[PDB]
């Protein structure tokens, strides 16, 4: 019943953008800022 | 290009040539990457000294050959037939 729902709708904006700064790679390459952000889906995920 | 000239404009070389094979080099730039390859080995002689290793995530050598060989004529066409092989695949580590 709190404000729990501009928590959620501003965590599902920031999953937005941890989707558009993804770059895609050919033949099973990465950088950096790709494995970053496959450790902020697990945050991402136990918050959701 | 003509041997000649490279002769007289610089002296012998232990040339190493690393050749990156990520996956990101995939497509034109490994193509481009392979003719530029044979290209560089055609501007040496008797008097240097070459290997093509590569890497990604592990580096190899990309012959048969593990160490600097003379760089003649019949060395040179393993390499360049050894180099037409390569693909494109992995993560890269420059440091390896
Ligand atoms: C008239 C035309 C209007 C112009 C609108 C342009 C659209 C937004 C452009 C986004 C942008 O330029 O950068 C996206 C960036 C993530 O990608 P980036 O790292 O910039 O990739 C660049 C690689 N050279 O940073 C972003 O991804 C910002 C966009 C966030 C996307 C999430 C959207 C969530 C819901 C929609 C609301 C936004």
């Amino acid at each position: 019943w709190k404000p729990f729902e501009t928590i959620i709708l501003l965590t599902i904006f920031a999953n937005c953008v941890a989707l558009a700064v993804y770059l895609p790679m050919p033949e099973d390459d990465n950088n950096s800022l790709n494995l970053g952000l496959e450790k902020l889906e697990y945050f991402f995920l136990t918050v959701f | 290009r003509r041997p000649w000239y490279i002769q007289g404009a610089a002296s012998p070389k232990d040339m190493l040539i690393l050749v990156d094979v990520s996956g990101s080099v995939s497509g034109l730039t490994l193509k481009l990457i392979r003719t530029s390859v044979s290209e560089m080995l055609e501007t040496l002689s008797d008097d240097d000294f070459v290997n093509v290793a590569s890497f990604n995530s592990n580096a190899q050598d990309v012959s048969c050959f593990q160490h600097l060989v003379q760089a003649n004529v019949r060395n040179k066409k393993v390499l360049k037939d050894a180099v037409n092989n390569i693909t494109a695949k992995g993560i890269t580590d420059y440091k390896k």
